Formats: structure tokens, C-alpha cells, sequence
């Protein structure tokens, strides 16, 4: 609403967009269909755990921990005149909504966190009316809600909740010899290598390969390094002598 | 024929003649796509699905 | 000080669609309306003593008139309410007058809402009456609106002489 | 339903009104068959699910495969008679045309190039006390897709 | 600027299985009755404000009258009570004509329903009333109806002289 007199109005008013708007893959399902409207969204505030744990004389005890997975609630509101392009506009959500793999999910009310998770089912459709109201459910296998992408060559200067995974390092050799990529009391070294000078030397973390050239050159690795642990703080120093460093992360 | 799985040669079976490596039942269509062959004239049926 | 009547507070109606041809009018022989609103108080008891969570506010909307012979606005209401399309709502109080910016402007409230009740009881022996209830979205907004010099005055005669009229 | 008529005599003659969503079952209307039956509404046929499967690790799950669920599609109905014996003729002769034993072509009025594919799968109860019934049926499609027109390209 | 009568407000009626023999008839002795609207709505609360969702229309009907002598039209309807049988019903208005097409006409409203509730409580000092109840199928449609000359006008008596009449 807004206030009006009681004169013509000669000004022309757009669709109202309401709080909790949804972007599936990149598109608006306002902009798709002319009677859709988002009412609102439950299940992104809070999450649960599981807890593993053997009943003895005087209690318990906790071997293993866990975290559930997310599962995101969309209620909206379907409107038309005619009972046959009522049809046409499902079979347009169905088709837009339905994929195959993991996409990106960004709603109004939080403008910097990004969210993954697919389409998953759907409640029973009312049958004899043309104004309709149900919801969908979307399945997030990754509960984490990510954020804006730094890039830092080697000083950490933001604030982080908790400590954080880089998603992958970039380094480019500027001293012959071994590498050694140290951080307080951990480090990762490679020290039966010989490289030039010039050489791309990227440790990606995400999948487990240490890339020379394009080429997986993982067998240069040490197997006391500390691959699998290295997280990073706020105010932390990451510092290598045979190479400049980037770092990526969230 | 991609309904049953074979191949029909003057109303005979002979799929053995397909490669080993050569796609029949992932032989999907797509809107302003071109198919063409050098020895034969090609005639399509598809159905339009809406899921 | 003195006391309000409750005969300066009338209603004025528009259908949404039409906002670019003609201005509000005003139902003509209205009686008596009613205007409501209310929250959901939900109580939690502690050790100190009941605390109070409040919920949204629900809006409850009434009219009452009488239907005068050849008013067309009655069947544009019961168009709206077959077709369910929107409706319009001005509550304008004629005892508050703007003082700097709007000189000619009354206190008004704004809202809009669909038309649920349409009822009517004729007798053998009263005048027709006619009863409307609304379903309002939203929250109405606040402002000064306008009224037209015919809709704002009371009719009547005035002297006249014992001669013959030409 | 019904459309305007004055107060005088009607010397014209009116047909059975047929409702929106009707359905052709392999071929024939049943409204034809059948003079009191009545097709009602028709629910299950607007939105699909899927089904996941997942295993639980340390900061979530793994996502292994998805599959594409089946549909059911329920239709109420209404039957009327006058007559006692009649309405079991009726029955009959419903349930003798609805039961099949493979697939068959569905069609409905508020889709006109719209095909399905399914069966007759179960029955709701009837009421036993009366001559008007209201109850409903499953029919059971096993391809959840709806085609088209055929092109030839 | 006149107020409309509750008196020019009547009912007529016919059984669906005769509308190729008689025309619509008049019953007698009317009282009142009532017609009423209605559609249910659906709040679902966000955070801009409630948002309402209409269903469908459901109707209200009623009629009241005086059970008169001899009066063959109350067996009629008894009858299609007993044997369930559709039944058509006209309202119309008779404060209202039409102009140009429709010159001895006036604005009416079809229904089409069946009969559910048929009362009557005779005490021993007042008049026998009886009650009705509908139910309806589908939506009213609107139009225009006509009205015979003998179902409008009330019989009254004229002046007459002293003498003897032959």
C-alpha cells in the first residue's frame, strides 16, 4: 500500500516484491509467471546434531559427533482467471525448478550468504479452485551459509566465527630448489622436489591434488605434512620462502 | 527403433552391426539442432515432454 | 471541551481497476459502520510473573446503509464481489481540518480489500437495508485526503415570496 | 450448469451439461455410458516429486543417485438413481468398462493436447444406505510424463 | 434521492419437469425473506501483512408466508420435497424497468435448487406460517423477467350509488 487522494491517479505501479524473494540458478520466479508470489520461508536459522554415544553404570559416553543436513520450506501462491493456462504455468515452474545437480540459492533478506540445494518434493495441489495455495520443499546437503570470496597474500585481515578450510593455494616459484609452505606449527613441505623458476604450483584442496603445469604432480608430497588440517584463523601469518602466495576462501 | 532397443533392416534384426562405442540410447534432440547423413534420407518422430 | 459526533466519520469506495477514469464516491444513506482492530496475546509464565508475546495485527470491517432507487454503485459492488476483484477504502473524519501544507484536507485512513458478505432482508413493512463486511491486506496507511463540495453539504430551502413564479 | 430464462413457457430442449474436467478412458466418455454419472473434480495431476538417496558423514551427506516417483491421479464421481436394482446394473457396468489389463490412452477436457498413460488400480468404499453416492477411484500411471502432438521432422 | 421499499420485492416459483406446460406462478401471502452471500477466507500471516485467499461463494436462502385456503401450489412443492425434484426460483424487483430492449420488464435473478427444511406450527390464537429452506447449484445468473398484469396490481373497490342493483 500507499497513500492515495481521492483524485485520479496518472502514474502507473509496478509488482510489489516481497521480502523473501528466492533466486533458483540465477532466476527470479516472479519475473517467469504473472501470478506468483512468495509468502514466506522456514527452516534457515537453526541447526541440529547428532550425537553418537554407549550407556554405562553412571551415564554415558561420547565417541563421535555429527551435524544434519538442512532442509529449506518455500510456501507461495498461484493465481489465474482461466482453468486452462493454469496448466501452462505449472508445467513452466515444473520445468524452471527441476535439475540434475546442486545449484545456487540467494534470498533477499540476507544479501551476502550463499546457499546449495536442489528441488526435492512437492505437497498435494488443491483440485477445485483457481486460486491455490501449497509448498515445496529443497534439500540442502550442505549446511554451511558461505560468503563474499577474499583473496589475501599470506596475512589474514578479516573476521571469521570460526576457523575456515581455503579452497586452494596459488604459488609461483620464483627460487630453485624445494618448497616448504609453513604456518604456526603446521606446514606442508614437498621436499624431495626440484623446481625451477617460473613453475605454477597450485595445491588444491578441495579434490586432494597437488597440480604442477596442469599436470598432478601429487607424488612430490611428504606423507607427514599436514594436508587434511590445515585451517586458518583470523589474524593469521601464512609464509613460504620460495614462492609469493594466494590464498582463497570464505 | 529406441523404444524396443533394436535395429530393423528390411523388417530384420541385425543390431549386432553397431560399435561397440557408438551412443543409441543417449541420442537426445534439442530445439534448432541439425542432424544429417551422407548415404540416407533422414525422417524423425519425437513427442514435445513436459514433466 | 467538546464532545465528537459520530455523524462527521462517512466512507468512500473506488474499485481498483477504474483508478484512472473517475475520483471516489460516496454511498449515499449510510447509518452506521464499524471499525476494529486487535492483536493475539500470547502469554508464557515464569518465575517472575506472565510475560506477554504479541502477534500481527487483524483488521474487522462492517457497513451498513440503506439502497436508494437508481444508484448504479450498488451493482458495481456486486460485480466486484462476483468477479473478487479489489476494492478501495476511504474513512474520513470531517471534524479535523489541516492547518499549513493542506488547508482544504480532512484526516483520512487507506485501505484495500476483497468484498466476503452481500445481504440484504426485505419486509412487508420497513425500508430496504443492505450490510457489507471486508477482508483488508495489509496495514492501512495514514494521510489527508479531499472532499468535493457536494459531498460535504446538507440540502435545503429558503425563503420564498406569495407570488405567482414565472 | 444453467443460463438465463424468463417466466413464460420454454417450447426448446436442453442437453446434459458436461463438466469441465471430464475424462476419456480408452476412447468413450463416461457420462455417455452412464446417464447418472457425474465427474466432479479431478486431483494429483499438477506437480511432481523426486526421491533422493544419501548417506550420512561427518559435516553432512553424499549425494549417491536420484529417481523420479510414480503418479497417482484420484477422480470423484456421482452416481444417481432412482430405482434399486438399477443402480447395481450400473455398477456394474462401470466397473466391467474401467477394468483393463494393460495400459491405455487418458485424455481430459481442460488439457486438449495432453496424453497420459495408466490403468484402474482400486476403488474407495461406497455407502451402502442410499441412492446417491459420492466416492472416488485410483487410476495408477506408471510414466510420468505428459507428451504432445506428434511431429515429423 | 428516495429510499427503496421492502414491499417491491417478490418470489415466483415452478418445478424444473414443467417448464414446457405452465408459467411461473406467484405464491400467496408473502412475508419476508432473506438472501445472503458469502465467501470464506483463508489469512496467511508474512512480514509485509496479512494476505487473503478467497473460496468459493456459498448462498443463504429462506422464505416465509401464510398458508392460504385452497391453494393447490403448497401440495406441489410437499411433493417435490418428498420425491427430491429440482425447482427453479425467480427475485424481482419491481422498482426497477428497463429502456430500450426491455420495455415491460423488470430486473430479476435465476436459481436453480433444491428443497431442504419444510415447517409449520399451528397454535391454538394466530395465523398458520410456513417455512423454507434451499439449497442452490452453481451461480445465480441476473437478467431481465416479465411480470403479467394480474400478479402487479392490488384489487381495491369503487365508489357505487344508493339504488337497487338489477
Amino acid at each position: 500500500y500507499y497513500f492515495k487522494d481521492t483524485k485520479k491517479y496518472p502514474l502507473e505501479t509496478f509488482k510489489f516484491i516481497p521480502t523473501s524473494a528466492m533466486f533458483y540458478d540465477g532466476l527470479l520466479l516472479e519475473d517467469l509467471i504473472e501470478g506468483y508470489t512468495t509468502l514466506k520461508v522456514e527452516g534457515r536459522e537453526m541447526t541440529s546434531l547428532t550425537i553418537d554415544s554407549t550407556a554405562v553404570k553412571v551415564g554415558a559416553i561420547v565417541n563421535g559427533q555429527k551435524i544434519n543436513t538442512r532442509s529449506i520450506t518455500v510456501t507461495y501462491q498461484l493465481k489465474n482467471k482461466s482453468s486452462q493456462a493454469i496448466q501452462d504455468d505449472f508445467k513452466k515452474m515444473m520445468a524452471h525448478l527441476y535439475r540434475e545437480e546442486d545449484v545456487a540459492i540467494y534470498f533477499e533478506d540476507e544479501p551476502t550468504t550463499l546457499y546449495y540445494g536442489r528441488y526435492q518434493s512437492a505437497e498435494s495441489v488443491d483440485g477445485s479452485s483457481n486460486s491455490i495455495i501449497s509448498s515445496f520443499t529443497i534439500f540442502c546437503s550442505d549446511p554451511y551459509k558461505y560468503g563474499s570470496q577474499i583473496v589475501s597474500t599470506g596475512v589474514i585481515n578479516t573476521v571469521l566465527r570460526q576457523p575456515v578450510m581455503p579452497t586452494k593455494i596459488e604459488t609461483t616459484v620464483t627460487k630453485s630448489g624445494p618448497m616448504k609452505i609453513v604456518k604456526g606449527s603446521q606446514s606442508i613441505s614437498m621436499s624431495r622436489a626440484n623446481f625451477k623458476s617460473g613453475d605454477k604450483v597450485v595445491i588444491d584442496f578441495v579434490v586432494g591434488k597437488v597440480f604442477v603445469n596442469n599436470l598432478n604432480r601429487t607424488r612430490f608430497l611428504d606423507l607427514d605434512s599436514d594436508f587434511s588440517n590445515f585451517k586458518i584463523n583470523s589474524n593469521d601469518k601464512v609464509t613460504c620462502s620460495s614462492a609469493n602466495l594466494k590464498i582463497y576462501y570464505r | 527403433d529406441f523404444v524396443v532397443g533394436k535395429v530393423f533392416v528390411n523388417n530384420l534384426n541385425r543390431t549386432r552391426f553397431l560399435d561397440l562405442d557408438s551412443d543409441f540410447s543417449n541420442f537426445k534432440i534439442n530445439s534448432n539442432d541439425k542432424v544429417t547423413c551422407s548415404s540416407a534420407n533422414l525422417k524423425i518422430y519425437y513427442r514435445s515432454v513436459d514433466l | 471541551a467538546e464532545a465528537k459526533k459520530g455523524i462527521d466519520v462517512i466512507l468512500l469506495y473506488r474499485v481498483l481497476k477504474n483508478e484512472a477514469k473517475e475520483a471516489a464516491w460516496k454511498m449515499a444513506f449510510q447509518t452506521e459502520h464499524s471499525n476494529g482492530k486487535s492483536r493475539d496475546a500470547d502469554s508464557t509464565a515464569t518465575k517472575d510473573g506472565p510475560i506477554q508475546n504479541m502477534a500481527a495485527i487483524e483488521y474487522d470491517f462492517s457497513a451498513t446503509s440503506i439502497v436508494a432507487v437508481g444508484d448504479k454503485h450498488i451493482d458495481e459492488l456486486d460485480d466486484a464481489f462476483d468477479n473478487s476483484e479489489l476494492v478501495e477504502i476511504w474513512e474520513i473524519d470531517k471534524a479535523e481540518k489541516g492547518t499549513d501544507k493542506d488547508v482544504d484536507k480532512y484526516k483520512a485512513t487507506y485501505f484495500q480489500g476483497y468484498v466476503s458478505s452481500f445481504s440484504k432482508t426485505p419486509n412487508s413493512e420497513d425500508a430496504l437495508e443492505l450490510e457489507i463486511e471486508f477482508a483488508i491486506n495489509g496495514i492501512g496507511q495514514k494521510g489527508y485526503a479531499t472532499l468535493t463540495t457536494d459531498q460535504a453539504e446538507v440540502v435545503s430551502y429558503v425563503f420564498k415570496d406569495t407570488v405567482k413564479v414565472e | 450448469m444453467y443460463y438465463f430464462k424468463d417466466t413464460k413457457k420454454y417450447p426448446l430442449e436442453t442437453f446434459k451439461f458436461i463438466p469441465t474436467s471430464a475424462m476419456f478412458y480408452d476412447g468413450l466418455l463416461l457420462e455417455d455410458l452412464i446417464e447418472g454419472y457425474t465427474t466432479l473434480k479431478v486431483e494429483g495431476r499438477e506437480m511432481t516429486s523426486l526421491t533422493i538417496d544419501s548417506t550420512a558423514v561427518k559435516v553432512g551427506a553424499i549425494v549417491n543417485g536420484q529417481k523420479i516417483n510414480t503418479r497417482s491421479i484420484t477422480v470423484t464421481y456421482q452416481l444417481k438413481n432412482k430405482s434399486s436394482q438399477a443402480i447395481q446394473d450400473d455398477f456394474k457396468k462401470m466397473m466391467a468398462h474401467l477394468y483393463r489389463e494393460e495400459d491405455v490412452a487418458i485424455y481430459f477436457e481442460d488439457e486438449p493436447t495432453t496424453l497420459y498413460y495408466g490403468r484402474y488400480q482400486s476403488a474407495e468404499s461406497v455407502d451402502g444406505s442410499s441412492n446417491s453416492i459420492i466416492s472416488s477411484f485410483t487410476i495408477f500411471c506408471s510414466d510420468p510424463y505428459k507428451y504432445g502432438s506428434q511431429i515429423v521432422s
